[PDB]
């Protein structure tokens, strides 16, 4: 939950421009949150928020448009402030296989089973099909929308801010790609993606890409 | 009554399996079940006269399996092959002779033939089964007997390959369990929950 | 009656199967079937005389798998083999006299031929078979016992060399389960669900 | 849904041309566009497209031009708005074998299954052979078509921004002048494929490749 | 889809000769017809095109002219729009052994297997043996004809425009063979290899050569 | 079918000799003729002609001279126009063990086996003799004869048009004049080996060697 200001700060006392002018606030803003959504995409662990989310009528649901990926969807969220009903994965090769028109059946008042596919992003199905804008919660691996000010505040983990910073360094330090053929730009991308390597607590990114669920 | 019920031990032992799929498991084993346990029992009447093969009635989530017993006016019919008739009681399907109802022949699947053709009621007392498509199974299949289901149910899904839920040896190990139990209640028709003994009928 | 309602089992077991092969294989099963459960049943009239060698008239999607009971004009009429007439009856092919009829042969597939030829109605009541290309299949087939068909297709689904769908093991295990259900149907046909007793003729 | 204007600012500032004069604006929309094409090819989680498509008379069906390659057919639309039956793909050699003329067969107004093959993109048969131009969705690696001017929005997830400016770094500094380096595209080309393979959200694109249902 | 104006001006904008006073533009469409027909060769699945044509009569046949290799002969294409059987490969050495003169067997309607050998690429034998010229759909490898102007379209995928640009950069830049002796024209060849091996989406070139039906 | 023009054209656009002042014209026609037969002997399936050839009455026979390899004999050819009798390879030792005076045989009028040696590539043996000359297609790999003009066409396929102009860089610039490049001749081998190489069409040249039936 750090601030932009901070991580300006960092960057801005690393290369040796505390004042701003080769790299001015604009740019490092836009490395930042460039930073946040690669670092996002890296390690999915570092941001999920739980977001209320309503279902538009039919099986087809799309997800909200700032989400790279959901990885769960606990809890189905009843009317008003009750948490209602969970909710469990499934597969949809078995649902269209059997009952092929699972789509035109009754939308039901609660959905029972979600299904997702990693290679549709955007689109997972429910069953039964969804009714009157039921909302139900969803973690999602959002993405950071973006770093207008200074003092805009970044939701994420404040480790995560030394990897931004380190991330920043290697986008200005490919500006000057003169010297040394960018050997300090790779070298501090070296150190970015050792820095996310070594985090034991979130998502491990050393091994296997989306082993874990 | 609905497979809700059924659905979590499904769950636990086969995680995350489709609805529509489950149920359809549920429904298999439940057939299956009444097969062999014969527990479900129905009560039926209508009005058969002047040579139709009359169906029976049957609930929507239901085909009549086994008839225990068929009256006819308040009679104890006797039930009987097609061939018995055939050497016995010549000219069976030619005549068109009117009598009282003697004996039952059920040449289709479910309609019921009386060797004579009579205008009365009809009662038949016979054990059901579900059908293949019921989306509520009888209290007795859900209520007391839902764990017997649900193994043979495991059993079928689990057998289904190229899934996450595939494992040979839960699918086996279910199957034996489903077998040993539907085997000790074949005989609840006879003994029932009253404990009635079973006893050989005896010619002399 | 169609098909599709056998599709569901197999795209369970078998995900992606095309329907045609999935179709042929579910009337090989019913074949098979219908062979060893010898359920399926139609009656037909139709006029033979002057030492013609009628064929049986049968539902278009069926074919006549084998006669309970042929009847000529009202008498039941005892079948017998063609060496059983060459050695009780001489002369049965040579002759040309007509009169009443007292046996039946079929020399040819469908072609029943009564030692003494004479114009009178037949009428056969003789089990059916489904042909190897029949769009529907009937009631008693797939509304009750789809799954055993279903467990016969995708044998021979499963049994399909070189592809995705290829299990031996589950081949296997659904041939067995073909093969039980069958042997656990076959006295339908005396037993039927009346629960007429199953007795030995007694020869004096 | 991020517009091209933001990806010409990267790289503007990563060239060290603001101005845009050595590099012009429409030849960095040219390196966006084919950045975009390109991250769809190596991983089409990138861009897929639900699309509804008519179908003409027939067993033989041709994929929307605009499409790399479809990846499932969920659902066949009914008329207007029903989503309808959902379709299942199958093996067209046996569709051939049991039943040889399947094409001449009484079309049905929905599909039911559909069969497709890789090595040939452009062709997909459907069974039975739709009739009056019944409509399916269709969920395929859509590419970008164009970037005509900067204001234009790129479809894509934003986070592959960082992916689409090392492209266009890469490409861009692939120029024959003194004011492009070599080195540094051999780099920015390492980058981009090191960024599109740590994608740990969408389609794997190092461990596992084209094995994706 | 793509004319090859699109793929001229990449190039021209690669190399630093907008004019195309070095590289003249007929050349440069050499080496845009010649990269059309080398990647068509490499990944057949970049261009696949079912072409119609009429069968000789006999059992030996010619596909045609400008096709490098047929894959598939899916339909057997009726008089007129029927579509009519279908045809599946078969065995040339068991159609010899066995009833030797199938060659002198009575010409069919329609033809009902075809053996095809990679050995033997413009030679494919029809059983039974065609007769007045049957139409047979014919799914073969084509090769691109030439692009003789600039407005001239290639019908082919439109990444293969980035895989085209790479191997004109190859073609062009080994003119100037002497600068790091050919080090960028062969850095130019690894990134066209490397595009052509990481296409997930059509037939991967990067497994066993013809492995892929 | 391609022209040696357009090869030729080639050549002298790699090569800084537009003019053909230094590689005569004469050469690179000679270069283009040794890439044509070349090319044919590391992939067979470049150049197979399907020829009918007389056979001189007897056991033994000689292949068309202007032929590298006979692959396969797949008609023996009635009189006239007749496809006649096909011909299936069978095993020479066994033929000389039983009946071991097969050469003095009475001559068939349709040969009814035939049997090849790698080893003795010029010499291929008819069971039983042939009679009175009777002609028999020849499936082998014809070799180009010659390159005499510019305007000569090239029965090779147009997609080896990059392997032949590699081999000629490859021999031009091996000429021992200030004109001419080493390491460029080297990396043209190597382009040359590698273009063959990635043939996924044709016969297979790095996985399969000689192997193909």
């Amino acid at each position: 939950a750090f601030p932009a200001s901070v991580v300006l700060s960092r960057a801005a006392t690393l290369l040796q421009d505390e004042d701003h002018e080769r790299w001015t606030v604009d740019e490092l803003l836009e490395w930042l949150t460039d930073g946040t959504r690669e670092i996002v995409v890296r390690k999915p662990s570092a941001y999920m928020k739980t977001t209320t989310a309503a279902l538009v009528a039919g099986s087809k649901q799309a997800l909200p448009e700032d989400a790279i990926q959901l990885i769960d969807v606990p809890r189905n969220l009843k009317t008003d402030g009750s948490p209602g009903r969970a909710v469990t994965a499934t597969d949809r090769r078995l649902l269209d296989t059997e009952n092929p028109d699972w789509h035109s059946m009754k939308p039901a008042g609660q959905i029972r089973h979600y299904t997702y596919d990693s290679n549709v992003p955007t689109v997972f199905y429910t069953y039964p099909p969804a009714a009157a804008g039921v909302q139900v919660e969803l973690v999602c691996a959002w993405r950071h929308p973006a770093l207008t000010t200074q003092n805009d505040v970044v939701q994420m983990g404040a480790e995560f801010v030394s990897a931004l910073v380190s991330w920043c360094l290697y986008r200005a330090s490919s500006k000057d790609s003169e010297f040394a053929n960018g050997a300090v730009a790779a070298a501090h991308y070296s150190a970015f993606s050792d820095a996310l390597g070594a985090q034991a607590t979130g998502t491990p990114t050393t091994q296997a890409a989306a082993a874990a669920a | 009554k609905p497979l809700d019920v059924f659905m979590p031990i499904i769950h636990r032992f086969a995680p995350g399996c489709p609805e529509p799929t489950a149920f359809a498991a549920i429904r298999e084993a439940a057939i299956k079940f009444c097969e062999r346990t014969r527990l479900w029992r129905c009560d039926d009447e209508f009005n058969v006269g002047a040579d139709e093969c009359a169906e029976v009635a049957v609930p929507y989530g239901a085909a009549l399996y086994e008839m225990e017993l068929v009256q006819f006016n308040g009679r104890n019919m006797r039930p009987v092959s097609t061939q018995w008739l055939d050497e016995q009681v010549p000219d069976w399907r030619t005549t068109t002779q009117s009598g009282q109802a003697q004996y039952v022949t059920q040449q289709s699947e479910d309609t019921l033939t009386f060797v004579p053709a009579e205008a009365g009621s009809v009662r038949v007392y016979g054990l059901l089964k579900p059908t293949l498509d019921a989306d509520s199974l009888p209290d007795l299949l859900a209520d007391t007997y839902r764990k017997t289901i649900a193994d043979g149910a495991l059993s079928e899904l689990l057998i289904i390959p190229g899934k996450a839920w595939m494992s040979a040896d839960l699918a086996v190990f279910f199957g034996t369990r489903f077998d040993r139990e539907l085997d000790r209640l074949s005989t609840k028709t006879i003994k029932g929950q009253q404990r009635a003994p079973v006893r050989t009928r005896a010619q002399f």
